[PDB]
């Protein structure tokens, strides 16, 4: 389904959003870094960003 | 251009470092001031000679001589112990 | 809000554009006075900008590190031929009539070739072929078809010398030389309707602009003088060449105003042409390159844009970067293949900016309390307003308590961080991969042995570089695309590139050979 | 870029002196890196032109007729 | 190659630049090298992906 | 003149307001982008009434926020050259009277109020009657044709409007009444 | 206190991995980047005056349309070098 | 103007007096110290100076003015509503800016359309 480029782009967008102040959509262990938070949200399936394909 | 007073900790009143004194990175070996630059005025640029930024050791000897033109020339040698460690060839 | 460059269209600067875009006219062939201030009207006039500390550029205020620079211009006494356009000027001249300036082609043939050109001339090679055909056709006609007048042949002598083989009495030619003013007048009267037939464009360029009468001056920030350790200003090559050009121009103007003999004016004109063509390109064929005081050849505008050390290949396609470290490598089989051992000295020097959130506030606070000397510490904090504060022993607790949501901490590296790990030469794409940081006491990078073949590295003195991505998107790209375990299979032949080498294979053979047997303690210890 | 690198990288492992042996049944031809450079640059006339001619069914299997 | 800057960065830079000035050639920055020179994302890999999201995001 | 127009635009919704519904967050962002702004070709922007429709957000690289296309309506008071303006004089100053015409203040130069010779008060600093004795006060509201408009910048500053009174049909309502009485007298005779 | 060389071969490796954002991060923020004023009417780089807090285009006298552009400092130097010759590189801007 | 303007509609000073009052109420319900932001409180003073004419009936007069004759534009209509002319001189002057001048019988009928 997802190409690795799309996955990397989605995770990079989510991590930047979380760092800039967006709330996390899933509970996370304390002390985690925003990139790992985005990766956790991803493998848990809670992604609010969709990809446009022609 | 006056750097921190921390770096002049090992200088004598004549402007030269004491031999056998241990130095660290960017520590001043010879304190020297230069005439100012017209962009200021009534100033003296700090032009001290300092240890290389990543080096360390102990001052071994200090030599004062005269150049071919009679100007003072100072040479300072710093020795550093090198125990073998990882990455040595 | 922010726009991006969508396209770039090239062309030739007109004298009007050069005059309007300039900030000052240069008239004095000097840079600095005795004390050290720029000379008014000199080649280092402050109108173009400021390079010395404690000076404000009157054109745009600013300082040494703030003023970007402004262009100057020189009013040449007499026009000179641009060296980059000399061959094109020769191509144009021998293909147009001397009297009417029209292309020496017949009207129906012009129509046919205009029909041919419009058939996708964007392809450069086909356009060049068509233009070459037009040039060949126009070369072989002694008489203009549009107007009745003979056309003499023109001989091009490198670099910028044009001869006109015109007959005289008793039927003998005298190979008249074409002065640049005559060439400019010839080119000026060319109509725009047939410029596409010559390969030019009526708007982006003009034939008369190729012979330049005003020369732009690069900004001061593009000609940075170096204060030598002896206390003497080391001028850049371009500045010196500009000084020579201004001096020659002033001498030519004075001689013209003084009614000097014709031969002297011709010699000065040739000298100015030589100086200009060396300034534009010091490696132009057919000229002796200008030399520095030390005897080395000067570097000019054409030199900056060419070579491995030139602009395009030295400062654009590649450059030196921050947040990087380099040291020798040593083997370490105890770490995972996707991990790299990092010296503690490097870890406390490189930093990864991190934003304060509700799930990492306590850890960042602890690191800020640790200061810039304990290993898990930090070196800077950035308030939400954007100010940068350096963590010091007198600020640890105060800044730690000031810390809140929206702040930025430049913490030291940690275990689990992602970094770029590279060996040169970068022969193929798995020469650069991403590894997980694992802090180490000593001063060498630790690399797992199964990862050697991709890097083509052996521990006999090799040095390998490390890079730290600074933004969350870059870190995500490195984490997802560039993980080592992703690139086990080589793209060249679809087979593994990471695998056991040497002792791995030998020990495997020793373990699995016939007759090998082990005791209780050996089995337990090896499995553990 | 992957194709360019997958061609360039093995080119640091090829030889230059080739074989230079005849063996009666073989004709000397350029090999290794110079041959690849010739092919990529598409030289109008190669340094060692050579052709391989296949006989028709007649004379194909007979030595004397070949 | 249609791009002026792509050809210029390879070899004989000055000749290509002056020829482009003569012809009035236009570079559309459609390639990789030109975009790297400008400093904007290249149109390969992750540089061609486009993303959208539904704004009213509520945490769970 | 008060005027309501609709315009489409793109909105940069920051991540801090992702939780709230797009429409209101848009509304606030539009307010910050241009609440106190005066356009050259539109006039003084006053209020973004409501966002008619919000589109989805495109994640541009580098920024990380959402960019949404929006359409909304905004009422704009647009000054027009050669226009009557029924405002009241905010203050008076001996090159010109300042009449308030809306968000910006219009200027009525002393040599452009009344056909009588250029006169303006000094002790009261309001106006002195040379021959007409025809007094304009600070609290009185007047109408005046416009001579010119000074469109300079969007900060609603350095912008002044020239309003003529010399032409008939303008002025203090008292003198308009007097001119109406003269018209009635001439029509009755 | 110099920095390590990031050669063009490394850039080609980055391209071959497809990491566009990693490439832009390595090539702009860590080395050199700046903002300039571009007049979209004529493409010439506009002048910002710190005396008047004003931005204007000298070559064509335009103040209405001066957009902000983000680019490497080295590319600005390249543009200045080209304008040092008679080359005229016009800049066409685009949104997004 | 923001990229891509599309649409335009002219309204009376009373037709926006109530909208400005709306801004006044929402901002104070939000607790903002100013009842409404700068350039809008002063504009509210300007509106309330002669906002005596009802806004809704102002639009009614406007639309009847369109039905009366086709040369009329809504801007002129709202201007006529917001001036309240008394004699011919009034309309002659207010139309003197306009390319077209109003007939005196047109005066007499718009006097009926004006009512209060
Ligand atoms: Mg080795
Ligand atoms: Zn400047
Ligand atoms: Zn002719
Ligand atoms: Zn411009």
């Amino acid at each position: 389904k997802y190409t690795r480029f799309e996955k990397a782009r989605i995770i990079g967008a989510r991590a930047l959003q979380i760092s800039m102040g967006a709330p996390v959509l899933i509970d996370v262990p304390p002390g985690i870094t925003p990139l790992e938070a985005a990766i956790l949200e991803f493998e848990k399936g809670v992604i609010p960003i969709t990809v446009i394909r022609p | 251009g006056y750097r921190g007073e921390k770096y002049y900790r090992n200088l004598d009143e004549d402007g030269l470092i004491f031999p056998e004194s241990k130095v660290e990175g960017k520590d001043v070996l010879v304190g020297r001031t230069s005439p100012p630059r017209f962009l200021s005025l009534q100033e003296r640029r700090e032009t001290s000679v300092a240890v290389r930024p990543s080096e360390k050791g102990v001052v071994d000897k200090v030599i004062i001589t005269e150049t071919g033109d009679g100007t003072k020339l100072v040479k300072v040698t710093v020795r550093d112990l090198r125990i073998p460690e990882l990455g040595d060839k | 809000m922010k726009k991006v460059i969508g396209s770039i269209e090239f062309g030739i600067l007109s004298p009007q554009e050069i005059r309007k875009m300039s900030a000052v006219e240069v008239t004095v062939p000097d840079t600095y006075d005795d004390d050290g201030y720029p000379i008014e009207g000199g080649v280092m006039d402050k109108r173009m900008g400021v390079i010395d500390p404690g000076l404000r550029c009157e054109t745009c205020g600013g300082r040494a590190g703030e003023c970007p620079g402004h262009f100057g211009h020189i009013e040449l006494a007499r026009p000179v031929i641009h060296v980059g356009f000399a061959k094109t000027i020769y191509r144009i001249l021998e293909s147009t009539c001397r009297e009417c300036g029209r292309i020496k082609l017949t009207d129906e043939e012009i129509e046919e070739y205009m029909k041919k050109i419009e058939l996708a001339r964007n392809r450069r090679s086909e356009f060049n072929e068509i233009i070459k055909e037009i040039h060949k056709k126009a070369k072989e006609r002694m008489v203009c078809p549009h107007c009745g007048a003979p056309q003499y042949p023109i001989k091009f002598e490198k670099p910028t010398i044009y001869w006109e083989i015109r007959k005289d009495e008793q039927g003998n030619e005298y190979r008249h030389r074409l002065m640049p003013t005559e060439v400019r007048d010839w080119l000026e009267k060319i109509p725009d309707k047939d410029l596409p037939l010559l390969g030019l464009d009526p708007e982006k360029s003009r034939p008369e602009w190729m012979v330049l009468t005003v020369l732009p001056v690069p900004p001061v920030t593009a000609r940075p003088s170096i204060t030598l350790e002896t206390g003497i200003r080391a001028e850049d090559d371009l500045t010196h060449k500009l000084v020579d050009i201004i001096r020659i121009n002033n001498r030519l103007k004075q001689n013209i105003e003084a009614g000097a003999p014709q031969l002297i004016i011709e010699d000065l004109w040739d000298l100015l042409q030589y100086h200009v063509t060396t300034y534009i390109n010091n490696e132009a064929p057919g000229v002796p390159p200008a030399k520095h005081k030390s005897g080395r050849p000067l570097k000019t505008l054409a030199q900056r844009l060419k070579g491995k050390e030139g602009r395009f290949r030295g400062n654009l396609s590649g450059k030196r970067v921050n947040f990087s470290a380099r040291t020798v490598i040593s083997p370490d089989p105890m770490i995972s293949i996707n991990e790299v051992g990092v010296p503690v000295e490097v870890a406390m020097e490189l930093t990864v900016p991190e934003k304060v959130t509700e799930f990492n506030i306590e850890r960042l606070r602890k690191m800020v309390l640790n200061g810039p000397d304990k290993y898990p510490g930090a070196n800077y904090v950035i308030d939400p307003e954007g100010r940068r504060r350096r963590i010091m022993d007198s600020n640890k607790e105060t800044l730690a308590n000031q810390l809140d949501i929206g702040w930025t901490v430049e913490r030291h590296l940690m275990d689990g961080d992602i970094v770029l790990f590279n060996r040169q030469p970068s022969l193929h794409r798995m020469s650069i991969m991403a590894h997980r940081v694992r802090v180490m006491p000593y001063r060498t990078f630790r690399l797992n042995l199964a990862v050697c073949p991709p890097y083509n590295a052996d521990f006999d003195g090799d040095e390998m570089n490390l890079h730290v991505p600074q933004t969350e998107e870059a870190q995500a790209e490195a984490r997802i695309l560039m993980e080592v375990q992703n690139h086990i299979i080589s793209p060249r032949y679809g087979g593994p590139i990471i695998g056991g080498i040497q002792d791995h294979i030998s020990g495997g053979y020793l373990l699995t050979r016939e007759g090998a047997y082990f005791t209780r303690d050996e089995v337990e210890q090896m499995l553990m | 870029t992957v194709a360019a690198q997958s061609i360039g990288e093995p080119s640091t492992q090829m030889t230059l002196n080739t074989f230079h042996y005849a063996g009666v049944a073989e004709i000397n031809v350029t090999l290794g890196l110079p041959r690849i450079i010739e092919i990529v640059d598409a030289r109008k006339n190669p340094s060692t032109p050579m052709m391989t001619v296949y006989l028709d069914e007649e004379h194909r299997y007979d030595r004397a007729k070949a | 190659k249609s791009s002026v800057l792509a050809r210029a960065a390879f070899e004989i830079t000055v000749q290509h630049l002056f020829e482009a000035a003569e012809k009035g050639e236009v570079d559309n920055l459609n390639g990789v090298i030109e975009n790297v020179l400008i400093g904007q994302p290249v149109p390969v890999g992750t540089g061609m992906v486009k993303l959208t999201m539904k704004l009213p995001l509520r945490p769970q | 003149m008060y005027k309501i127009v609709t315009v489409k635009d793109v909105v940069r919704i920051p991540p801090t307001m992702f939780t709230m519904d797009p429409k209101e967050a848009a509304k606030i962002i539009l307010r910050e982008t241009y609440e106190g702004t005066y356009d050259k070709d539109e006039g003084v922007i006053l209020s973004i009434l409501e966002v008619k429709d919000i589109k989805d957000g495109i994640i541009i690289p580098g920024d990380g926020a959402t960019y949404h296309e929006v359409v909304f309506d905004v009422l704009v008071w647009e000054p027009k050259i050669h226009e009557v303006v029924e405002g009241y004089v905010a203050d008076v100053m001996p090159f010109g009277a300042f009449i308030r015409i809306g968000p910006i203040d219009g200027l009525v130069h002393i040599s452009q109020l009344m056909d009588d010779y250029v006169v303006y008060d000094e002790r009261n600093k309001q106006f002195v009657g040379k021959e007409k004795k025809y007094l304009l006060k600070i609290g009185d509201l007047v109408r005046a044709r416009i001579i010119n408009i000074s469109a300079k910048s969007k900060v609603i500053r350095e912008n002044r409007i020239g309003l003529t009174m010399r032409q008939p049909g303008l002025g203090k309502f008292e003198w308009i009444e007097k001119e109406k009485k003269k018209e009635k007298e001439e029509g009755k005779k | 206190e110099g920095g390590l060389r990031f050669g063009e071969m490394e850039r080609d490796v980055l391209v071959g991995h497809g990491a566009a954002m990693l490439l832009i991060e390595r090539l702009l923020e860590e080395s050199d980047k700046t903002e300039v004023w571009v007049c979209e009417n004529c493409g010439h780089i506009a002048l910002e005056d710190k005396r008047r807090r004003r931005v204007y285009c000298p070559v064509c006298g335009e103040e209405e349309r001066i957009s902000k552009v983000e680019m490497s400092y080295a590319f600005k130097l390249l543009l200045d070098e080209l304008k040092a010759m008679v080359i005229r590189p016009k800049l066409n801007l685009s949104e997004r | 103007i923001g990229r891509g303007k599309l649409g335009e509609k002219y309204i009376t000073i009373a037709e926006a007096k109530e909208l400005l009052l709306k801004r006044r109420e929402e901002e104070v319900k939000a607790g903002i110290e100013e009842p409404l932001y700068y350039e809008a409180r002063l504009a509210l003073e300007h509106a309330e100076r002669f906002a005596k004419l009802p806004a809704d009936k102002a639009k009614e007069a406007v639309e009847e003015l369109m039905n009366a004759f086709e040369w009329m534009s809504d801007r002129i209509a709202c201007k006529i509503v917001d001036i309240m002319p008394e004699d011919s001189m009034d309309l002659r002057v207010i139309f003197a800016k306009e390319e077209y001048q109003p007939t005196q019988e047109e005066m007499k009928q718009i006097l009926d359309i004006l009512d209060k």
